[PDB]
RNA sequence: AGAGCAUAGCUGUUGGGACCCGAAAGAUGGUGAACCAUCUAGUAGCUGGUUC
RNA sequence: AUUGGAUAUGCCAUAUAAAGCGCUUUCGAAGAGUCGAGUUGUGCAGCUCUAAAUGGGUGGUCAUCUAA
RNA sequence: UUGACCUCAAAUCAGGUAGGACUACGCGCUAAGCGCAGGAAAAGAAAAUAACCAUGAUUCCCUCAGUAACGUGAAGCGGGAAAAGCUCAAAUUUGAAAUCUGGCAACAUUUCUUUUGUUGUCCGAGUUGUAAUUUCAA
């Protein structure tokens, strides 16, 4: 058949170098594991039991409903969509929603790579909303690359029927 | 444009939600009686009758036949002229369909019938309008599609005890007690100008 | 979040996105058995509003019925006999073509402790809920027998009630 | 005394009350979020084959034919009027950016 | 088929015992809940007063019984019914007031954790 | 209600052209009122209707013959009947 | 008026693969989609872990949970 | 008649005869203790309620009652405050007092503070005072849990006791 | 310047299997290569009978 | 001897918690091959088409409900 | 060359469950046939009536009423029995998946050495969404 433009736009993913750079920044903001989080809580629990303030965390945002609500909140600075969601309808609107709400987005390879970042088997989509001040330049540099290598590229190919 | 091969008269026949087998068969018989009736689908709205002109304009009909079955118990028939025109609301009772055994007539489809009207219609100006509207509608205009040059039926309307008896003769079969309810000056709108009482 | 987007997309069914998916997915569904297990619902929004939770004990089964009883009613019954250790929760239309109508059936495992201990789905463990599809007790079973509230919707008639003092 | 009297009558004196509106009656009110979602999905999903036919008929100023198709397609003039008005808005919005 | 009424007095007795059983369980409190007084909905019966289902949310607000604690003391709440006239409001607000006048609610044990 | 002046004006405005042929107009409205006062009874109403129909048929047949309208249905010419 | 005419196609007797059309996302929305006020909870330390910390402390006090020092020294 | 029923007649095994047929048997009152100690096990619940001075129904009665002996405005119905009602019998008086006394025993609804709460409110108090709770709420360095001025007032009021 | 309402009895009559017995069928579901079980107390102007 | 729901009382109680009702210069999501329309068979089902957002359903512009 | 995920398989792997009978009463498909339940079932908290001074889930009884409607044959109201209300989907927990099955190890507990749990730990499920909060009466 002839793939519609909204479904063909997923075949033109993000390239080697930019994806590797994107995942390098994501891996500095991975969420905290279930095994580690318990250790952090029992450390704080033991501190309060013997005798007795912290800072807000900084981790990448995941979850389809959570991220879509972050795009519509104009909070997400970068949205990374898996290219192989089994029901494609789950993300078929995400590129158009990101275009409408002025968010930089990219379609990257494999849900597992996004899944690995957040200690899950699979992640449909990932969003970066806030980064540490030390890495504001790195996120800004990556977003520029996504604009140049994903949004500036293709562009016309996402409006043409695929296949 | 305005219209190609313009036939003088066309008829738009509708029914409301809440119609019955006796009522539908009556609607089918009248639609089959005349070839310039454009049978259409129900009107889901029983409130904004002003949209009826939109159906008439779209379907290129000038005569509107709307069936309103209130309480799905009594049949009210509105006859109106699509461009402005007077809207006349009628009552229908004593249903006889094509399956009844007193039926003995058989006419020809598309044959233009002869219009015979009661002389009491000329006694009152509102009865003149009702008689005038009926002849322009039942009377099949010349050049109508699926119309035959033969003549095989005559429609007889007699005003007995204030109620019109519409009988078609070769009895053709359509039987009902035609009773006037009221008259609206506009196309399904405007102030009421006549109450039959 | 995105479940609102999924449902408004489902409304447009002849749309370019949906028509291409309906044709493609109908092909893949026809290549399988008549009744086959689905890893996840193909319309996760419809399953979710009908009762599906992504937890152990809930099962999705896809079935195809010959187009032209209600097909949706027949989908529930045939899946009910196939997975007879499960209770049928609900069922929803997913796909169709010129020959087949495709339905997905939500079933729960009544013997699973995660279902046996959820007070929200506890109710289906009780034996009064064996074969709700076999008795017209599902959503499309209830509608089929005109069960509802209104004026649109037998022993009491024919009996002669003879009272003690009469 | 804590008992009820059943039958008889009560003071026919009347004093009307203006009751507020119930939250169930709020249904059918368009939301800002639902308007946004429906416009996004309208764009993404594309248009039905009969919606394309209607939009091209409107494009060539064949409005009478366009309404005849939509009314036969959907099934009512009321649905046809809304579909024509929605697709006409789409045509104007697309014509702005096309 | 004939429905024969030979169990008319055996039903009568069974219903009395169900009342007796219901009391035995909650004997200090009435065997039936209280009901509002409502006017039947027609031109034929609107001059009668009959028992309703439950009290409206305007009636409970005016009396002083929040819709949560209303059911716990045997006051039914009908959310569907409303008060189109002040007569129905004041007739049933007074009914709740009289019922609360005769009410003896027995205190319950409340958890009192040792710490703060 | 019953605005006679308005109703008469509407009737005249929407009046069909009398210049149309009798066969073309297909109207047999005469001047002598064939209306039985006892039309409540079935027999009197049927007789009055039959008399009006007979007069209408005779007038139409004479007009059809004058206007060369073959009102006689031909057996060879087969067409779908109304009933 | 109506003229009771018959349409040229009255019953009484094209780029199947068009390009994507941006009639809605051609312009960027400036403001958030929801006007719901921000809850205070997002500006405060989480009550989820505070609930979890307190019930971890209780098990530490009751000896159900081996403390980090006791568990670490037990590994040796 | 039935084969299952002939199965039992033709076998020497006894039936599972259970003797639980007690007619005129009324249910015995558990639930309350004051009601149990003043319940005539013969009389009906209507009679027992009426003798005890209670109401069996707060509504009407759908039949004639037993007669044994030949016995010889909006603002006013909304702001009125009925002052309870007298207790006709001694059982109702006994129920009334025990409920009042039981309230007195369990009358300390007020809560003490804890170590965390006391240091939280005290630290806010020393810096901001004991009257400006609005400015207390708007502080974030000390009011880490981000309590509003109404929860701070309850902490301050509760700390004294 | 109201005579009805209820209950019971007798009598008549209408519908229920309908005073008792007796009529060629057919249907649903089975058995054996027609039979069997329900429907069925099938259909009555008729036959025979109908008790001090 | 098995247990019901209560009562009295002891010991624990993760309350840095969880509620009800005051207020609002803040918000308020609501179920689609469904509803509906056309046509056949026995409201329901088949088949063709197929929606909306103060909308939709059902009654007399009003009332009343708020489906899938 | 390795690993992650996906999809499909195998096992006399571990733990379960289904069938058949009864069927007076229940609920379905099509008296009979067929399917499926329980101690009752079904129904059930209005996309319900009404046109009033309005009513208020369901079921049952009386009445409406042999009425309306088109010989068939109700229903609103009215009298009574019993009365009980709620759960989700759709809004980010986002200052923290707060959620859950299982294995193992302890402990407790029993209509019961037969039952049923608690705590700890490890894996798995789950961000394609498990909890809390919310259900328009808001």
């Amino acid at each position: 058949l002839k793939v519609p433009p909204a479904i063909a736009q997923f075949q033109k993913t993000l390239d080697k170098n930019t994806a590797t750079q994107v995942f390098k920044l994501l891996n500095k903001y991975r969420p905290e594991t279930a095994a580690e989080k318990k250790q952090r809580l029992v450390a704080e629990a033991e501190a309060v039991a013997n005798g007795k303030v912290s800072k807000k965390p900084y981790n990448v945002k995941y979850g389809l409903n959570h991220v879509v609500a972050l795009i519509e909140a104009k909070k997400a600075k970068l949205v990374l969509i898996a290219s192989d969601v089994d029901p494609i309808e789950l993300v078929v609107f995400l590129p158009a929603l990101c275009k409408k709400m002025g968010v930089p987005y990219a379609i990257v390879k494999n849900k597992a790579r996004l899944g690995t970042v957040i200690h899950q088997k699979t992640a449909a989509v990932l969003a970066v909303t806030e980064v540490r001040e030390e890495d504001k330049n790195e996120l800004a540099s990556i977003v520029s690359a996504v604009d140049a290598n994903f949004s500036a590229k293709y562009d016309e190919s996402r409006r043409k029927w695929g296949g | 444009s305005a219209g190609f091969v313009p036939i003088k008269q066309k008829v738009l026949v509708l029914s409301s939600r809440g119609v019955t087998y006796r009522q539908r068969h009556l609607l089918n018989d009248l639609v089959s009686m005349m070839p310039h009736s454009k049978k259409d689908s129900k009107l889901d709205s029983k409130d904004r009758l002003y949209q009826l002109n939109e159906l008439a304009e779209l379907y290129n009909c000038n005569n509107i036949f709307f069936f309103e079955s209130r309480r799905r118990e009594d049949l009210y028939l509105h006859i109106a002229r699509a461009p402005n025109g007077p809207t006349v609301k009628f009552h229908v009772e004593n249903l006889h369909t094509m399956d009844e055994l007193n039926m003995t007539g058989n006419a020809l489809k598309g044959s233009r019938p002869i219009l015979s009207f009661d002389k009491t219609f000329d006694t009152a100006p509102h009865l003149k309008v009702v008689k005038e509207l009926l002849q322009q509608t039942f009377g099949i205009p010349k050049g109508a599609r699926r119309s035959k040059p033969f003549i095989d039926r005559v429609c007889t309307l007699t005003i007995a005890d204030g109620k019109i008896w519409f009988r078609n003769y070769e009895e053709i079969g359509p039987r009902f007690v035609m009773t006037i309810i009221n008259i609206l000056e506009g196309s399904f709108g405007g102030p009421v100008i006549y109450k039959n009482d | 979040g995105a479940y609102k987007y999924l449902e408004e997309l489902a409304k447009k069914k002849q749309s370019d996105v949906n028509l291409f998916l309906s044709r493609v997915r109908a092909w893949e569904y026809r290549q399988m058995n008549v009744i086959h297990r689905a890893s996840r619902p193909s319309r996760p929004d419809k399953a979710r509003r009908l009762g599906y939770k992504a937890k152990q004990g809930y099962v999705i089964y896809r079935i195809r019925v010959r187009r032209g009883r209600s097909a949706r009613c027949t989908a529930e019954e045939r899946v009910g006999r196939y997975c007879s250790n499960l209770r049928v929760l609900n069922s929803y239309w997913v796909n169709q073509d010129a020959t087949y109508k495709f339905f997905e059936v939500i079933l729960v495992d009544p013997s699973h402790k995660a279902i046996r201990r959820d007070p929200r789905i506890n109710w289906i463990v009780n034996p009064v809920h064996k074969h709700r599809e076999s008795r017209g007790l599902t959503s499309i079973g209830k509608k089929s027998r005109g069960i509802g509230k209104g004026h649109r919707f037998w022993l009491r008639h024919n009996t002669l009630s003879l009272r003690r003092y009469r | 005394a804590p008992g009820l009297v059943v039958g008889l009558n009560k003071g026919k004196t009347l004093t009307k009350r203006q009751l507020p509106e119930r939250p169930s009656r709020r249904k059918g009110h368009l939301s800002k979020r639902t308007a946004f979602v429906r416009s996004i999905v309208r764009e993404v999903a594309g248009f039905a084959p009969y919606e394309r036919r209607v939009m091209e008929l409107i494009r060539n100023s064949q409005d009478k034919r366009a309404r005849k198709l939509a009314k036969k397609r959907l099934g009512t003039l009321k649905r046809a009027k809304g579909k024509i008005e929605e697709l006409t808005s789409v045509i104007q919005s697309s014509r702005l950016a096309h | 088929y004939v429905k024969t009424w030979f169990n008319q007095p055996g039903r009568k007795l069974r219903r009395r015992q169900a009342r007796q059983t219901k009391a035995a369980k909650i004997a200090p409190r009435p065997v039936e809940a209280i009901r509002p007084a409502v006017k039947p909905p027609t031109i034929r019966y609107n001059m009668k007063v009959r028992a309703g289902r439950g009290f409206t949310l305007e009636e409970l607000k005016a009396a002083g019984v929040s819709r949560r604690v209303a059911s716990t003391i045997g006051i039914p709440v009908d959310h569907r019914r409303r008060n189109r006239s002040e007569e129905s409001l004041q007739r049933n607000v007074e009914r709740i007031k009289v019922y609360l006048a005769h009410l003896i609610v027995f205190p319950r044990k409340a958890g009192q954790p040792k710490k703060g | 209600i019953n605005n006679t002046v308005a109703l008469e004006n509407i009737y005249e405005r929407i009046k069909y052209p009398d210049d149309i042929s009798f066969v073309e107009n297909q109207a047999v409205t005469t001047k002598e009122p064939i209306i039985i006062e006892n039309v409540e009874d079935d027999l009197a109403r049927e007789l009055a209707f039959y008399k009006q129909g007979v007069s209408s048929v005779k007038a139409a047949f004479a007009k059809l013959r004058e206007a060369n309208v073959l009102i006689s249905r031909p057996h060879d010419y087969f067409a779908e009947m109304l009933k | 008026e109506i003229d009771a005419g018959y349409s040229s196609d009255s019953s009484t007797e094209f780029d199947p693969y068009p390009d994507y059309d941006d009639f809605f996302t051609n312009t960027v929305r400036e403001t958030p989609l929801s006007s719901a006020p921000e809850p205070k909870r997002r500006f405060a330390p989480s009550k989820h872990e505070q609930k979890r910390i307190l019930q971890l402390a209780y098990a530490i006090r009751k000896g159900r949970i081996l403390t980090s020092e006791q568990r670490a020294e037990r590994e040796r | 008649a039935n084969p299952r029923q002939r199965n039992k007649q033709r076998s020497g095994k006894p039936r599972l005869t259970r003797r639980n047929a007690n007619k005129k048997a009324k249910a015995k009152i558990y639930g309350n203790f004051v009601i149990q100690q003043n319940w005539d096990k013969h009389a009906t619940l209507r009679q027992n309620y009426a003798r005890l001075g209670l109401l069996a129904t707060p509504n009407y009665v759908t039949g004639g009652v037993e007669k044994l002996y030949p016995d010889p405005t909006l603002d006013d119905v909304l702001d009125k405050e009925i002052s309870i009602a007298p207790a006709k019998t001694e059982v109702v008086r006994q129920l009334e007092e025990e409920a009042v006394k039981k309230a007195a025993r369990q009358s300390n609804k007020m809560l003490p503070l804890s170590a965390f709460e006391h240091a939280y409110i005290q630290r806010l108090i020393n810096k901001y005072g004991t009257e400006d709770f609005e400015s207390m709420a708007k502080d974030v360095k000390l009011n880490s849990k981000l309590f509003n001025g109404s929860k701070l007032k309850n902490l301050y009021i509760r700390m004294k006791a």
